[PDB]
């Protein structure tokens, strides 16, 4: 799923 | 002229204080009956949420997470974090909620990109159980907040944060998570969380599969019918079963599983996508479960899928070519014998 910022 | 973050400093110096407030607390409680006042510190009386609210907003730029990097700031996020969480237990309080969604938003944002600050925040194993311990709130945008933080922490961790990920029961937590959400936006980041995990170690594969319901449940995420215009419900629940399914064709009793929710065909399905992540993924899963198995090799014959395949092993994407030729493979040399007359 890789990294992300807060959504 | 003296321009610094002060006013961050000072946010951080209110939540540091709290934090101290609340440890008083606890380092005071009386074993079992503290006494018959009973008063934790409140954090609406001290202002928390508008203070945690604007570090949380300032956490979506870099140079104001630099600034919060040099002066402790995950740290004091995710202690405020632990602590609501350790006094207050599951609370469906809105002060307390909101608490905590937005320090694990900030946490969120400070671990994304930074390898340091997922170690510092794995290796501080008592707030990792109270998030962890999140995952069965009520409240199923909290849910949402606290597996954002696990699928960064889970994405580049080393081997030592790893092994705490494990260690702390966040893999069989997630996934139980998973099967109880009505919200599809929670099961977006939980499922991209277990995604994450399921591909760490054997250990994190065979405990998504023994969770009770769970293969069924990844199956019928395969056919999610998405709100949001959008197919990350299928690619992250496909991208689970991919990542498990080399544990699931060595075991008959969850391949018959897989086989009674009608799997194999809506890999099949899945071949057919828009989404070349649906098809790699769905190309994977073929991989593993059309390898030492007579009975779903026979029945992948049966469904077309060497014709299906065939269409595949010329791609110019690489997992798609990899995963369809070595299933093709597969298929064709366990050609069954009624396709020989």
């Amino acid at each position: 799923a890789g990294e992300s910022l807060y959504e | 002229g003296h321009h610094h973050h002060h006013h961050m400093l000072h946010l951080l110096e209110q939540i540091r204080a709290y934090c101290e407030t609340c440890w008083e607390w606890q380092e005071a409680h009386e074993p079992g009956m503290d006494q018959d006042k009973n008063p934790m510190p409140a954090p609406v009386e001290h202002q928390i949420c508008p203070a945690v609210c604007v570090l949380m907003k300032l956490s979506f730029d870099e140079e104001h997470r630099h600034a919060m990097n040099e002066l402790g700031g995950l740290q004091a996020i995710a202690e405020l974090l632990q602590v609501d969480c350790e006094m207050y237990g599951l609370t469906n309080d809105h002060y307390s909620i909101t608490l905590r969604r937005y320090a694990g938003m900030a946490l969120t944002n400070l671990t994304f990109g930074d390898v340091a600050n997922k170690a510092t925040l794995c290796s501080m194993k008592g707030c990792m159980r109270a998030l962890v311990a999140q995952l069965k709130s009520e409240s199923e945008d909290l849910q949402q907040v606290i597996a954002s933080v696990l699928r960064n922490l889970s994405w580049r961790a080393d081997v030592n944060s790893k092994k705490t990920l494990r260690e702390v029961g966040s893999v069989k937590a997630l996934m139980e998570c998973a099967l109880e959400v009505k919200k599809e936006s929670t099961l977006k980041s939980v499922l991209s969380a277990l995604w994450n995990l399921s591909a760490h170690c054997t250990e994190n594969k065979a405990d998504i599969c023994a969770v009770d319901g769970a293969l069924a449940f990844l199956v019928g995420t395969l056919t999610y019918r998405s709100q949001t215009n959008t197919l990350a419900i299928i690619e992250s629940g496909g991208g689970i079963l991919r990542n498990v399914s080399s544990l699931i064709a060595t075991n008959e009793d969850h391949r018959q599983i897989l086989r009674e929710n009608n799997c194999l065909q809506t890999l099949l399905q899945h071949l057919k996508s828009h989404s070349l992540t649906i098809v790699s993924n769905a190309c994977g899963t073929l991989w593993n479960l059309s390898a030492r198995n007579p009975k779903d090799q026979e029945a992948l014959w049966d469904m077309g899928a060497v014709s299906m395949l065939k269409n595949l092993i010329h791609s110019k994407h690489k997992m798609i070519a990899m995963g369809s030729a070595a299933a093709l493979r597969n298929l064709m040399a366990n050609r069954p014998a009624k396709y020989k007359d």
